[PDB]
Order: structure tokens, then C-alpha cells, then sequence
RNA sequence: CGCCGCUAGAGGUGAAAUUCUUGGACCGGCGCAAGACGGACCAGAGCGAAAGCAUUUGCCAAGAAUGUUUUCAUUAAUCAAGAACGAAAGUCGGAGGUUCGAAGACGAUCAGAUACCGUCGUAGUUCCGACCAUAAACGAUGCCGACCGGCGAUGCGGCGGCGUUAUUCCCAUGACCCGCCGGGCAGCUUCCGGGAAACCAAAGUCUUUGGGUUCCGGGGGGAGUAUGGUUGCAAAGCUGAAAC
């Protein structure tokens, strides 16, 4: 492939959504348009187990794969959109997203600017604890 | 047995005693 | 007045199915359609009939604005057979509910 | 007897404060009773910013922060080891160093 | 399979008056079957920030730019919105200040109706020990009038080339700071969010004149 | 020990209106000498009505919680 | 406009006790053909023939028209008698200033 | 005198038709028989004709109102909206 | 839900499984419609008789405080009967019905779970007119008054302090700064003394005992139970023993 753009040093930008649950990890390369997904590797493919699917090892193995598929298609740089399940659930990103940011920087894929788009509600409808909440 | 659930059992007993009174008046 | 000249949210009654049929939908005592979601070109109009199914009608048809008087008629328990009997005696013989 | 003069919360002139749904166990605790903190956590942990400072287009102009109103209840506070026990004169005491 | 060798690659010309008119590139199947290439081109959005489009304004205070039409590998856009980031909006929010919102539905001179918000904080005046520093809630009612005054009369009788140029140095938000010191001193006032809602006509003759 | 009969006139201005020993109030009559035509207006300082003089026929006091304030170039004293 | 209306009830408290005034429709037609009345008061639900008729006698004899912002029942309570009344006139307001303030 | 101490107007049906039915007709036999205060003729001769028609004795002006009451919760609200959608800046 | 993209898993927990998935799940994108609810600002801050109350703007009456050389001249306090307000939960009909979610069914986890945990989910939550009158309705401290230590602040008013700063600059008010006054929620310290003690500026002015006034307890159990009346559509409320 002759790819999108040649004469580099001025990077071709993409957008890396990362969706860290506490028990799954997404890395999702899009361009700036928003609709056109290049690559979607989860933590749920690279991990054969069913609880280390949120690990840094889950994330970094997801991070190698996308950066490899992005080294083929000729795009160079990636902005970073970042989140967790922010409806009524927790708002910290999990222990994987803070590690996939490391491994994207290692295997190619130079970095744009990073933003924290976790959708913060205003109304906050009822969260699933009950009255007395979670027990043990 | 809590005084909470002690009140509930005195209630549950009294309601059957009530429906026994109103049965054979 | 036509539905293309009222703003959306207008609670109307006796509006028309297709224009020039002189009043068909939402005529009974205490019913109302409410014009929502105009289409500027392709002159059409979504309306919530008194069921809840949004029909889209042609927007040259006219609707007398407001609810039909007699709203909340059925709130009286008829409560005796004769008053059940006289209601349907003026209408038609549809009364014999023999199971 | 009274373990505290506050009786835990800080409703003093009022009669009713809205509950804030907790984060961990999601038990609704009124906010003047709840354990309350605010963390300016950096978006990348500082060992890995040096990766990202050297792999960026800009001259380390990109430095963003992650603000969380992080909101605990008093059952899951000590259960997560924030709000250590103190002593009978040490309950009187105020803001940490 | 590689459908990413089937996909053609447009690049997006930005509008005028920022500093630069190139943003990036996109992906689209050029054509096939019933489909037209420009099917998807008309609605793809972009949320790209400043400090590459301005020669160094504030690096936050993004914009929402949607791709408008098709023109020979240079698909082209138009203004759709201004946003900010969640960090900087949650930055500068201390527990002992007070946050005063103002938002107004307002028509531009031509057919575009925009809703733009506003956010201000009260300022801790220098030489201060009394740490509360709030507003009496009547001057909050007065200063919502202050912003909903100016954001009408610096938007209502103006065009987009007037008002999008008012967004870039925040010429409105600086002026609200200067006018309203006699009520209470304020602290880092921004527009926060602007949202489009009515777009009556396509007008590509207005679109190209917006570029050259 | 402490004094009641002979306190200091520093102390008793500071104390509240009806909390001292003689309880005489804290308002005064002020001699608004407007340049209108001729008239010297005696007017209560802690006023409540718009004190409109009869010659010049404009405003001389603002109704304000506490005490009135004067409008433009009005001079005054106390009558004692 | 609440400081306007509450004044008018205090205004109708004045003429009710000191000034001279007439109560009803026929009596306010006799007083308006004499040129005698000063200010006519119109209640809000009077029939539109009667309303614009009293206007037409006003524009002849050049007598001030006021539309009371209220139903005829509480016009009767404003004029301080338990029956209801549509049309009043104020035929000699002695100490009053109704015919002073808005006109 | 307080003759019937609970039922009021539904002392005419008497022994029968069930308790919670007569409770639920009492509220609405009162409403259709009262002499409502007319907004036009000033008097209280608002008397209903047949269902959905209301009628005042003096000035003889006939108004379609509610089916049992004079107004409806719908009636005030739609009058609230229809002026509000009228003064919405030319229609 | 309707479409554009991408693709094998996706929620789920200490683990897993039920549940959703090449018929396209999740994840990105543009919109659209519905209902609950107003996040962060949010405090040992405010107002409310109590339960209580948080987006802006209008509208309607109401109120404490403050300033008062205004006013009637004791019109006062606390209250057997009697009356109105009274969270959530329920009961009755009316509108719709997002999320949470009693019962209900399921998967685990245990010897057992009908339990915590997980998934689906009624009644309920929500709005409209009626009901019911209970709570840890807690300051677990009746209300009015008089007095007896301090300081540090603060919230709302009022006065003063020719030190700044915003309109344009006298001219007013803003914004802080150092005050003094009043009443307010709270705090710190103290051997005023009180307290069985914890502790308390009121739980002090008490054997050196008498300010005025209302409600009440009298060893634990049986028990607010039986039975009466009384109210409530009902669920239940108020009043209330005795044997032993
Ligand atoms: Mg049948
Ligand atoms: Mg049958
Ligand atoms: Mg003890
Ligand atoms: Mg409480
Ligand atoms: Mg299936
Ligand atoms: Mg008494
Ligand atoms: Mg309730
Ligand atoms: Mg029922
Ligand atoms: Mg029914
Ligand atoms: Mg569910
Ligand atoms: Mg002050
Ligand atoms: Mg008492
Ligand atoms: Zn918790
Ligand atoms: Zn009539």
C-alpha cells in the first residue's frame, strides 16, 4: 500500500479510544471523522483466562496488536480519548488503561494530546446497590 | 429476637386472632 | 386552522385524515391529538392520536383547536341496570351480552 | 453514651441533608456524614509520562489532569484503609498534616 | 480480507480565519453499487482543538467542525460547535468559590440559531483573610442578567464571521470581566459550550465565499 | 471589681441603644440646608419617607434601612 | 403592577366614605348626561354593548375612562357593599385624588 | 340537622350498590348539581343541561364545559398552553 | 429505536454461570423520542413550627432579623378539651412506566440458602386529587424569662474607620481590610459550679432545696398483650389492664 500520506515528519493523526472497565479493556483506533474504525483489539481476545482480562498484561498485549495493524495502514500518530463506565458506576479508569498508554508509546505510534472523556451525569439515576448497598 | 421482629410477630399473631373473632362473631 | 400554521405542541381535536374529508380523527368527548414534528418540505405532520400511534398525515387539513368538551365523562359508575339500559337504548341494540 | 458531640455527621442547623450515593458499596450516605476526598490524579502515572514526554510531537506542552470527586461511605472507608482509628483525646483533633 | 485497501482517503480543508486550512485525513469507500461516495461525507464531525489552528491561543477550548460537502479529494467543512475539555472545566473549580451559569437561545443575523453557555467564578480579592468569598445570590441574579445582556447583543445582530471570531480570543468573555467588576470581581470566565440547533439552507455559494 | 454608676462615655456609646443607663436613642435631627430658594429643613436622620421640601420640590433623603443619605450638595448639622 | 392596584382599592376606600359617588348603570347614565361625573370605572365582565356605550358617552362629555382590572363581583367588594356592581361614577371626590393621579 | 352522618347525597340509593361505589359517586353527584358562579352574568345560576353543556339563567348564555364539573384539569392546562403558544413571537 | 463503521466475543463476579451474540453483541458515529432527577459549586453555610427544602427566569402571597424621638396601652406566658401541618412505607381511583427494584423465577456459593453474590423482573418509585398519623420524627436534652468567664471566627442587617480598588472623576454604592452593636447556627478553652460518671455555659444559680407553666416515669417480665369503647376503606392508630 502507498497508504494515505507520505513525506512524514508531519504525522497522520488518529484517535485511540480506550475503555477500561474493571474487568475488560478496549483499544479502538479511529480517525478524526469518528465513524471509520481502523482496529478494535480488546483485552478479551489476548487473554485466554477470564479474570486477567483487565490486567496491564491484558492491555499491553492489546496495545501491541493495534499498533501493529496501524503500522501496516500507514497512519502514524494517535490522539487519546479515555474513559470508564460513567453512568452510575465508577469513574476511575481501570488498572489497564493507564498501562496501554505505555505500550502504545513503545511500539511506534507517536502521541498527540490526551483528553479525559468520561461522561459525568447530572441527574444520577439510581445505582444498583439498593438501600444498604453492597454487602461483603 | 429483636424487639422489631418481636413487634412483627405480635402483629402477625393478633391479625389472625382478629380474623378468628370476626369469623365466628 | 391547518396544522402547518400551528406550532408543534398544539393540542387540537377533530383533525382530518387526508385533507378535504371534513373532520374524522379525535372527535369523541374528551380526546385530543397533538401536532408534533413538522416536515417543512414534503408537507406532512406527525400527530399523536388518542391511542398513541403517531400517524403522519398530509398538512393541508384543519383542526379545531382545543379538547372536545365532555372530558372525563366515563368517571361516573353507571351503577344500575336501567342507566346502563338507557345509554344504549338511544344508540342501537348492542346491549345483549349473553355469554 | 455519646461517642461524639457531632454524632458523626455535620447537620447542625438543618433537619435533612440529601444522601450521596457511595462509590464502592453504593449505600446512600448523607454527605455531611460521608468520608470525602478530592484527588488530582495525573492521567498517566509519572513513571510512564517520561515515555510520553519523549514520544510526543509537542515540546511537553501536553500535560492534562484527571479530577475525580471521589466519594466514600464510612463502612467502606476503613474497609479500604483511609480513616484509621484514633484515641479518646485524638477524636477531638482536626486537619491532617 | 483488508477492506482498508478498498477505502479511499480524503483530506479535510478547514474553514478560513483560524490560521491554517488543513486538519487531517479520513477514510471512505469511494463508491460501489447503489451507494454514492458523498453519502457519508456530509455528516462526519471533527472535534479538534486550538494551538495548532491559531498560532498559540489557549490549547483547550475545542471546536466541533462537521464535514460539509464534496470537492475533488478536498472535502470541506463548516462551523457546528465549540466545546471545552472535561479537565479544564473541572479545573479552576475550588470548594470556596461560586459557579454562575448563563445560557441563551439566540438567532444570528442570518438563519443560524445557536445556544452558547457561559461560566464564571467569583474571585478571591487580594488582601484577604475571610476565606468564604461568596456572592449574595441577588448579585448572582444580577450577573446572569449581565451575561444574558451581552450574549444577546453581541450575537443577535451579528454574523458567524463576527461571532466565531469572538470565540477565538474570547472577546465576549473578556468584556464581561471588564464591565462587571462593579458588581463582584470574577475569575477565569469562559463561554464553556456553544451548540447549534437550526440550519435553514445549504448555501454552498455562502460556503465557498467563506473560504475564498 | 467593676463600676456601674460611673462608666466610661467611651464604653456606653459602644453598648447598645437601650442597654446603657439612660437609654437615649441614637438618631439625630439634621439640618438639611438645600440651596433651593430659602428654606432650612429639619429632617430626621433615620427617615422613612422621601423628604421632599416644599420650595425646591425635589428629593432630600433616600429611604434606606438604617439611616437616610443625602442627594447632592446638602449640608447639615445637629440641633441641640 | 401590584402597587398600582392596591392603591386603587385604597382610592376606592376614600370616595366610599367622604366623596360623593353613584352606584350602578342607570344612575351613571343620568350623571354622565349631566356632565356631573368625573371618573367612570368599568368592571371587566360587563357586556360589550354596555361597555362601549359608556365609552361613547365618555368621549362626548370628555369624562375620564378607567377600566378596573377585575370582575364585577370584587368591584362590589372594592366599593365596599356586598352586592355586585359593574359601573360606578365619582360625582364629587372631595379629598380623593383618583381624578388627579392617572389623569 | 346532621341527619345522615356519612353518606350525604347518596342517601337516595340507600342500602345497595356497594360501599366504594357510593363513595365514588358522592364526589360527582355534588359536582354536577351545584350552582356554579358564572363568569359572565355574575350570578350563580350556572346549571348544567345534558352532559357537557352548562347554562346560566340570567343572560342565558350557554357554555360547553366539563362533563360533570364545570372545568377540567385538561381545560385549564390547554388554555394555559394555547395562549402561551400564541404569544410565542407571532404564532 | 433508526441507520455508518469495525469485529469475535460482551456484561458478570474472590472466582464462574444464567443472560446478549456472524441474524452483528459490545465498542466508535450522527441524530431522534421517553421519563426520573438537578451532579461537581455543597460548608461542622442559610431558611423553615416540625416532617423538610438545590438549574435558570417569571408569578403569587408570607416571614425572621435590622433600623425606628411611629403606634394602641397590657392586649402576656404555658396549655385539659378541640384543630391544622406530619419523611419514607402502604390504601384508593386518574396519567405514564427511564433507572432502581419487595415479592416472583432463575445461576452460583455452601452440608443446607428459600441468604449475602449474579441475571430477568411485578407492586412500588413519578406526577394528580382522597386516605392513613407512625420513626433512632434525636439536642435521644419541654417552651418563655432573669443572671453567671473568655477568645477566635462566621451568616444576615445597622453605624463608624479622608488605607486601596471599579463607572468618568467629586457624586453615590460595589469589592476587601481593622472594628463596635444586635439577634443566629456552631466552636475552642476554663476547677463559675454542677455531674454516679461520660460530660455540661447549660445537664450551672439544689439539703445554702420555692421564676412561671404543660406533658409524663416509679424493679425487670408478662405487654401497648387480652378485653372494652373510639377512629381508619383497609393496613393499623389513640386510650389500656389483670392473673401469674
Ligand atoms: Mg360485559
Ligand atoms: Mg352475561
Ligand atoms: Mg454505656
Ligand atoms: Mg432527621
Ligand atoms: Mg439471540
Ligand atoms: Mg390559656
Ligand atoms: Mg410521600
Ligand atoms: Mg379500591
Ligand atoms: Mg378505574
Ligand atoms: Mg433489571
Ligand atoms: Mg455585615
Ligand atoms: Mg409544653
Ligand atoms: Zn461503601
Ligand atoms: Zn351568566
Amino acid at each position: 500500500s502507498l497508504g494515505p500520506q507520505v513525506a512524514e515528519g508531519e504525522n497522520v493523526f488518529g484517535v485511540c479510544h480506550i475503555f477500561a472497565s474493571f474487568n475488560d479493556t478496549f483499544v479502538h483506533v479511529t480517525d478524526l471523522s469518528g465513524k471509520e474504525t481502523i482496529c478494535r483489539v480488546t483485552g478479551g481476545m489476548k487473554v485466554k483466562a477470564d479474570r486477567d482480562e483487565s490486567s496491564p498484561y491484558a492491555a499491553m498485549l492489546a496495545a501491541q496488536d493495534v499498533a501493529q495493524r496501524c503500522k501496516e495502514l500507514g497512519i502514524t500518530a494517535l490522539h487519546i480519548k479515555l474513559r470508564a463506565t460513567g453512568g452510575n458506576r465508577t469513574k476511575t479508569p481501570g488498572p489497564g488503561a493507564q498501562s496501554a498508554l505505555r505500550a502504545l508509546a513503545r511500539s511506534g505510534m507517536k502521541i498527540g494530546r490526551i483528553e479525559d472523556v468520561t461522561p459525568i451525569p447530572s441527574d444520577s439515576t439510581r445505582r444498583k446497590g439498593g438501600r444498604r448497598g453492597r454487602r461483603l | 429476637m429483636r424487639a422489631k421482629w418481636r413487634k412483627k410477630r405480635m402483629r402477625r399473631l393478633k391479625r389472625k386472632r382478629r380474623k378468628m373473632r370476626q369469623r365466628s362473631k | 386552522l391547518p396544522v402547518g400554521t400551528m406550532p408543534e405542541g398544539t393540542i387540537v381535536c377533530c383533525l382530518e385524515e387526508k385533507p378535504g374529508d371534513r373532520g374524522k380523527l379525535a372527535r369523541a368527548s374528551g380526546n385530543y391529538a397533538t401536532v408534533i414534528s413538522h416536515n417543512p418540505e414534503t408537507k406532512k405532520t406527525r400527530v399523536k392520536l388518542p391511542s398513541g400511534s403517531k400517524k403522519v398525515i398530509s398538512s393541508a387539513n384543519r383542526a379545531v383547536v382545543g379538547v372536545v368538551a365532555g372530558g372525563g365523562r366515563i368517571d361516573k359508575p353507571i351503577l344500575k341496570a336501567g342507566r346502563a339500559y338507557h345509554k344504549y337504548k338511544a344508540k342501537r341494540n348492542c346491549w345483549p351480552r349473553v355469554r | 453514651t455519646k461517642k461524639r458531640r457531632n454524632n458523626g455527621r455535620a447537620k447542625k442547623g438543618r433537619g435533612h441533608v440529601q444522601p450521596i450515593r457511595c462509590t464502592n458499596c453504593a449505600r446512600c450516605v448523607p454527605k455531611d456524614k460521608a468520608i470525602k476526598k478530592f484527588v488530582i490524579r495525573n492521567i498517566v502515572e509519572a513513571a510512564a509520562v517520561r515515555d510520553i514526554s519523549e514520544a510526543s510531537v509537542f515540546d511537553a506542552y501536553v500535560l492534562p489532569k484527571l479530577y475525580v470527586k471521589l466519594h466514600y461511605c464510612v463502612s467502606c472507608a476503613i474497609h479500604s484503609k483511609v480513616v484509621r482509628n484514633r484515641s479518646r483525646e485524638a477524636r477531638k483533633d482536626r486537619t491532617p498534616p | 480480507v483488508d477492506p482498508f485497501s478498498k477505502k479511499d482517503w480524503y483530506d479535510v480543508k478547514a474553514p478560513a480565519m483560524f490560521n491554517i486550512r488543513n486538519i487531517g485525513k479520513t477514510l471512505v469507500t469511494r463508491t460501489q453499487g447503489t451507494k454514492i461516495a458523498s453519502d457519508g461525507l456530509k455528516g462526519r464531525v471533527f472535534e479538534v482543538s486550538l494551538a495548532d489552528l491559531q498560532n498559540d491561543e489557549v490549547a483547550f477550548r475545542k471546536f466541533k467542525l462537521i464535514t460539509e460537502d464534496v470537492q475533488g479529494k478536498n472535502c470541506l467543512t463548516n462551523f457546528h460547535g465549540m466545546d471545552l475539555t472535561r479537565d479544564k472545566m473541572c479545573s479552576m473549580v475550588k470548594k470556596w468559590q461560586t459557579m454562575i451559569e448563563a445560557h441563551v437561545d439566540v438567532k444570528t443575523t442570518d438563519g443560524y440559531l445557536l445556544r452558547l453557555f457561559c461560566v464564571g467564578f467569583t474571585k478571591k480579592r487580594n488582601n484577604q483573610i475571610r476565606k468564604t468569598s461568596y456572592a449574595q445570590h441577588q448579585q448572582v441574579r444580577q450577573i446572569r442578567k449581565k451575561m444574558m445582556e451581552i450574549m444577546t447583543r453581541e450575537v443577535q445582530t451579528n454574523d458567524l464571521k463576527e461571532v466565531v471570531n469572538k470565540l477565538i480570543p474570547d472577546s465576549i468573555g473578556k468584556d464581561i470581566e471588564k464591565a462587571c467588576q462593579s458588581i463582584y470581581p470574577l475569575h477565569d470566565v469562559f463561554v464553556r459550550k456553544v451548540k447549534m440547533l437550526k440550519k435553514p439552507k445549504f448555501e454552498l455559494g455562502k460556503l465557498m465565499e467563506l473560504h475564498g | 471589681a467593676k463600676d456601674l454608676l460611673h462608666p466610661s462615655p467611651e464604653e456606653e456609646k459602644r453598648k447598645h441603644k437601650k442597654k446603657r443607663l439612660v437609654q437615649s436613642p441614637n438618631s439625630y435631627f439634621m439640618d438639611v440646608k438645600c440651596p433651593g430658594c430659602y428654606k432650612i429643613t429639619t429632617v430626621f436622620s433615620h427617615a422613612q419617607t422621601v423628604v421632599l421640601c416644599v420650595g425646591c420640590s425635589t428629593v432630600l433623603c433616600q429611604p434606606t434601612g438604617g439611616k437616610a443619605r443625602l442627594t447632592e450638595g446638602c449640608s447639615f448639622r445637629r440641633k441641640q | 403592577t401590584k402597587k398600582s392596584l392596591e392603591s386603587i382599592n385604597s382610592r376606592l376606600q376614600l370616595v366610599m366614605k367622604s366623596g360623593k359617588y353613584v352606584l350602578g348603570y342607570k344612575q351613571t347614565l343620568k350623571m354622565i348626561r349631566q356632565g356631573k361625573a368625573k371618573l367612570v370605572i368599568l368592571a371587566n365582565n360587563c357586556p360589550a354593548l354596555r361597555k362601549s356605550e359608556i365609552e361613547y358617552y365618555a368621549m362626548l362629555a370628555k369624562t375620564g375612562v378607567h377600566h378596573y382590572s377585575g370582575n364585577n363581583i370584587e368591584l362590589g367588594t372594592a366599593c365596599g357593599k356586598y352586592y355586585r356592581v359593574c359601573t360606578l361614577a365619582i360625582i364629587d371626590p372631595g379629598d380623593s385624588d383618583i381624578i388627579r393621579s392617572m389623569p | 340537622a346532621k341527619r345522615t352522618k356519612k353518606v350525604g347525597i347518596v342517601g337516595k340509593y340507600g342500602t345497595r350498590y356497594g360501599a366504594s361505589l357510593r363513595k365514588m359517586v358522592k364526589k360527582i353527584e355534588i359536582s354536577q348539581h351545584a350552582k356554579y358562579t358564572c363568569s359572565f352574568c355574575g350570578k350563580t345560576k350556572m346549571k348544567r343541561r345534558a352532559v357537557g353543556i352548562w347554562h346560566c339563567g340570567s343572560c342565558m348564555k350557554t357554555v360547553a364545559g366539563g362533563a360533570w364539573t364545570y372545568n377540567t384539569t385538561s381545560a385549564v392546562t390547554v388554555k394555559s398552553a394555547i395562549r402561551r403558544l400564541k404569544e410565542l413571537k407571532d404564532q
